[PDB]
Parts: C-alpha cells; structure tokens; sequence
C-alpha cells in the first residue's frame, strides 16, 4: 500500500470531471447503545422518609406521612437492543435498581416508588358515577408507553433519546423545559380503583 | 396540561433514526462551501444517507399467556416484583413488538467533481451527524466511477 | 424458628448455594458471593469502565 | 452541447492576486511545539501558511 | 496573470452537492426555538466559522451566463399514530337514544 | 410515510373458549351474551398503521442563481399546513447545469 | 475430561446468552431467586480459569 500510496491515478484533463459514487455499507447497532444515548436518562425518586424526630401512635400512621426527600439521578442501562417493552422494564428496573439501594434504607416505601414507565390506559375501566374503575382493575392492556409519577418525582430526558422510544416527544423539539414533573401531568391522575369484594358482600 | 407541552407519537425502537455523512475526501473536489482540512471531524461530506438502522415489527403472541401464569401462582422475575400492586406491575406487553435491526444499505449519492490526481491511497470516513466516528459500522465498500464533464 | 434459637431472627441464607442437586459444583469461591464463572457480558456491560 | 462558464463561488475571496503579505513569525504557538525543540531563534522554522486547520 | 493561489481548492464549478440538514447543531440553537420539523431553516453554508445568522447573509453563488437547476432527492421520516385527531382519525358523529318514557 | 402492515391474529378462536369458561369482563365486552352487543369478532387479519421512512427523488428543478446561506424548508400537508408527526427530514440536492443565456 | 479427572463442574467454556446478575440484589450481593433468571439477552461466553 505505502509505496503505492505515492504513485498516482491520473484522471486527466484539458477538461476536468467527476464521478458517480455508489456505495455499500452495513452496521450492527444495538438499539440501546450508549453512544446513541439509548442508554442513559434522568429522573428523580423518593430517597427519604421520616417525621421530625419522635416515632409514634397519634400520627403513628400520620407520622409516616410527614417528611419526604427527593434527588435527581442519572441511571443507565446494559447496552444491547431490545424489544419495545424489554427496554422499558430495564429502566423500570434500574429505576427500582436505585430505590432498593436507597429507599429501603431510608423509610421509603415501594408504595411511593414514584416513577414507573408503563403502557396502559388507566381510566379505561372507569365509569362515570363511581368515578372509579369498576372491575377493580386497571384493565391490563397495552396501549402505548406511558410514565406514571408520584409527587415531586419526575423524569428528564434532555440527555437521552429513549424518549423517542417512549413515543413521547416535546412539541417544540428544540430547547429544554423538557423534564416531566408530577405537576405537569395535570388531571392525568389515575382514577384510584374500586373495591370489588366489599361491593359484593354488601350486595344483599 | 401537556397535549400542548408535547405530543403523542409512536414507538421507535430505532429510537432516533439518525443520518450519517459519508465523506472520503482526498478524491472529491469537496462540495461547495466546505473548507478543505484534515481534521477528521469536518472532512467535507461527499454524500449522506441515514443509518442502516431501521425497525421491524411482529405480533407478540405472548399476549394473554402471562395473564394465566401469574394467575396460576408461580415464580417472580426481577421484572415483576409487584405481582399485585396493579400500579407496579410489569406493564402489559404490547400486541406488537418492535425490533431495532439493521440491514445493509446500498446507495447512490450522485456524481461529483473530483481532483484530477488521486494518491494511491484514498482514505474514507463515515461521519455521524454530530460528525464523529461511528463504530457500529461493519464493513463499508464504496466504489465510484469517474466520468467526464465540461472541458477547459 | 431456626431463627429464634439464635437470638436466644433473619440470618437464614447468607449461604449462597454451593453446588447443584446432582452435586455438580458451583466453584463458588471464598466470600460466597462470587462464583469463579466469568462472563463476557457482565464484565463489559456491567463492570469495567475502561479497563 | 455543453461548454462552460459554470462557476460555483461564494465569499472565501478568490485566492487573490497582485500582492499580499507573508507573515514570517517564529513564536507562533504550534511551530514551537513541533519544530523547535531543535534550536533557538537564530534559526528555527515556521509555517507560513496561516491556516489553523493545519499542523 | 499574477496569481496567488494555494490548496483551498478553486471555489469549484460544474456541480456539487448541497447539504440541507435541519438538526445541524448551531441551527437549532439560533433559529429553531421557532417551531418543529415541518419547517425550520438551516444554514447551507457548511463553514464552521459562522453563526447561522451571519452565514445567512453570505451567498452560495450558482452561476451564469447560463442558468440551471438541481436534482433534489430527499429523506424523511414520521411518527403518525393511526388515530391522531389532526388527521381526523379521532372524531365522528352519530346519534343515539337519550330518553324513554310514556 | 404512513403505510400499513398486516399479520394473522392467532387470538382468533382462543377468546371463544375464555368467555365460554366464564371469566372477567373487559370494558370491551360488557355484553357477553347479547349476541348483538358483543365485542365484535376479531378479524383473521389485523392491520397496523405504521410509518416507515421514505427516500425519494422529486426530479430536477430550476433554482435561483443565488442562495442565502440559510434556506428554509417546509413540508406542507394536502390542506397545506404543518404536519408535526414529521420526525426528521433531510433533503439534499445537487445543482446541475442546463440551457445557457 | 472424563478420562482425566476433569469435572463437568469445571467445563470452563460455555457460550450462552443471559444476563447472569439480573436477579441480583445489592445486599445479599447474590441472586435472590436462586436462579440466573432464564432470559435470552445476547450471546455471551462464560469462562473458568485459564480456559
Ligand atoms: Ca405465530
């Protein structure tokens, strides 16, 4: 090659020209590589729970309900390329894969995870009158990725693309007010759900 | 609420169909406006097409099956640590799964003006939109047939 | 109870399975939290920054 | 039949003619680095090409 | 026939490409807080020593004493949800019963 | 870039044997008995709106002889307007000569 | 192997897909479900020492 390097292919003249460049190319991209930022992402979960220094009874149930703590986290994934969902859970794991480590150890309850990607039309099983979900079930159906939040906790994608995966995207796709807080999902609170059994017992 | 703050779109496993700029450059006279240089990142683009990364789709038959396995009471995957909290339950699987998969791509970029002398060793470079080396690049054979035009 | 006889509990398990039923060994190792069975994936993806 | 006065141009002023300056420095930043561990200032060498896209 | 020249290849003629991107890094910043991807704008001047804006001014100069045109090929992708409202795969009319008595 | 793919719904008969074994009701089948009001049969073949990306050549066109460093592009929808389901759209175009003055 | 005191235990080279470690937990520093949760992720090669 070297020696060759020197020598010259000599396209000529007294008239310049050009060429038609066709080209073949192949690649192996894992849907979730980090290089394409189908790897990271930000969001904040609960990390602490207590009550100001005295443990129980009158507020024994209510005490638990008096001090919460939040923090922003950049958690990542295991490069690869996965099924629509797969991806989800991975985060919906690694999101947990954070909690576990800090939630348990600081009075945080799985109850208050606060950030759970997921597909489903919570509200479909609604009813007008009860203003609830009559079948005591967010009728288990896939509709389209969705992110559920608790208060204070949120999710920022700014530094990632998975967003485009979650088929959810900013409407002015060229800035950054892009993070999602309990606060923004207005009205979109889950309905709550209803009690089946009880409804039944007292059916007579 | 957000229907304005954002918009509902479909699921892209490619999650970001990106383009990439092809640029060999000790051959082509460099298109208009590019400055000549030898800083791998710039490199005057000869042609560009997007990633050989597209998406295929299939119908997940494992649709209902799971509804009847955790209903028969059995082991838990790190995926469904909350087989009861309606809320925390390994989201339903969709009817349709999607899979990032790359194919190879054969493309014509057009015809270009090239210097009138080529060093036995042309160097080629595929740049990614944020102009850089993409290493998921497999094998890439470019061929090009010069041809005449104009005259002095 | 194998857990109320030792406070006088929750210990029960630190014991990382050692070998499978057919008695094939898992060459666990010391420390008991790491079987000397190394795997491409993990290393790359899960553990070694840049080394 | 196709003969031409086809002229793609734009800003980047015509590599111009008629006289220009030639700056001959010696303590321009890259030069040092790459060429003058050598010796002093009695002689050294210097890139005259003032383009920064070049070692 | 005094000709000072050197590398920086003669602003060349006979045909070249024109790259028309929209997510080139500076562009966004400076011009597309505006809107989306249905329209936006982009510097076509590929020189990095220029803020889109300034560039904006300067001119790519296709020449003359003979006009011409170009071959515009083009790439485009979209995410349309079969039932968006914008395509009216959302609404519809029909009438039902709403009262009964004697 | 919105076309349709199709597949064979295997969940064809399965349902015939689940509401026949007597079980829970989806907001979809509130009338598991009124032949009439029953969550219509599913078809043998399901269809899915899915968009692909499209690469197209539009031809060659006459262009002004001077372009401002900033060309603005715009994809209009039949009722000529902005379509925002538009992802990324890279158009490139190679001028070329023709005619003469 | 058989013929030379080698144990299946110490096979030492087994290609395979799976995310050993997924079923992990921080605290035990182990795999709580007593199972390298049987899931395909992407080919992988597991090794023993020396092999
Ligand atoms: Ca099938």
């Amino acid at each position: 090659p070297t020696e060759a390097s020197t020598q010259t292919i000599n396209f000529d003249e007294r008239s310049r020209w050009g060429g038609q460049l066709k080209t073949i190319m192949h690649t192996n991209m894992p849907n979730v590589n980090e290089y394409m930022f189908s790897n990271k992402f930000k969001a904040r979960v609960m990390v602490s729970r207590k009550a100001p220094e005295g443990v129980t009874v009158n507020d024994t149930y209510d005490h638990k309900e008096d001090i919460l703590k939040y923090e922003w986290f950049e958690f990542i994934l295991p490069e690869g390329n996965f099924s629509a969902t797969m991806t989800i859970d991975l985060m919906n794991n690694a999101i947990i894969d954070n909690y576990l480590e800090i939630g348990r150890q600081n009075g945080v309850l799985e109850s208050d995870i606060g950030v759970k990607f997921d597909t489903r039309n919570f509200r479909l099983g609604w009813d007008p009158e009860t203003k609830l979900i009559m079948p005591g079930v967010y009728t288990y159906e896939a509709f389209h990725p969705d992110i559920v939040l608790l208060p204070g906790c949120g999710v920022d994608f700014t530094e990632s693309r998975l967003s485009n995966l979650l088929g959810i995207r900013k409407r002015h796709p060229f800035q950054e007010g892009f993070k999602i807080m309990y606060e923004d999902l207005e009205g979109g609170n889950i309905p709550a759900l209803l009690d089946v059994t009880a409804y039944e017992e007292s059916k007579k | 609420g957000i229907r304005s703050w954002t918009l509902l779109t479909t699921s892209d496993v490619t999650c970001g169909a990106e383009q990439v700029y092809w640029s060999l450059p000790d051959m082509m006279q460099d298109p208009v406006t590019f400055r000549s240089t030898r800083q791998v990142n710039n490199y005057p683009v000869v042609g560009a097409e997007l990633m050989p990364v597209f998406s295929k789709s299939f119908y997940n038959e494992q649709a209902v099956y799971s509804q009847q396995l955790r209903q028969a009471t059995s082991l838990t995957h790190v995926f469904n640590r909350f087989p009861e909290n309606q809320i925390l339950i390994r989201p339903p699987a969709p009817t349709i799964t999607t899979v990032s998969e790359n194919v190879p791509a054969l493309t014509d970029h057009g015809t270009l003006p090239l210097r009138s002398s080529i060093r036995g060793v042309q160097r080629v470079t595929v740049t990614d939109a944020r102009r850089r080396t993409c290493p998921y690049v497999y094998k890439a054979l470019g061929i090009v047939a010069p041809r005449v035009l104009s005259s002095r | 109870d194998t857990t109320t006889e030792t406070t006088t509990k929750k210990e029960l398990k630190i014991q990382p399975l050692e070998k499978d039923s057919k008695s094939r060994s898992y060459n666990v190792l010391e420390d008991k939290i790491n079987t000397a069975y190394r795997s491409w994936y993990l290393s790359y993806n899960y553990g070694n920054p840049e080394k | 039949p196709t003969e031409g006065r086809n002229s793609i141009r734009y800003s980047e002023l015509s590599p111009l003619y008629d006289t220009t300056k030639l700056y001959l420095v010696d303590n321009k930043s890259a030069d040092i680095a790459s060429l003058n561990y050598q010796n002093d200032h009695s002689n050294f060498l210097t890139t005259v090409v003032q383009n920064n896209d070049f070692t | 026939r005094n000709s000072i020249r050197y590398s920086e290849l003669s602003p060349l003629y006979d045909t070249t490409k024109l790259y028309l991107v929209d997510n080139k890094s500076a562009d966004i910043a400076s011009l597309n807080y505006q809107n989306d991807h249905s329209n936006f704008l982009t510097t076509v001047v590929q020189n990095n020593d220029f803020t889109p804006t300034e560039a904006s001014t300067q001119t790519i100069n296709f020449d003359e004493r003979s006009r011409w045109g170009g071959q515009l090929k083009t790439i485009m992708h979209t995410n349309m949800p079969n039932v968006n409202e914008y395509m009216f795969s959302n609404k519809f009319k029909a009438r039902v019963m709403v009262s009964r008595k004697a």
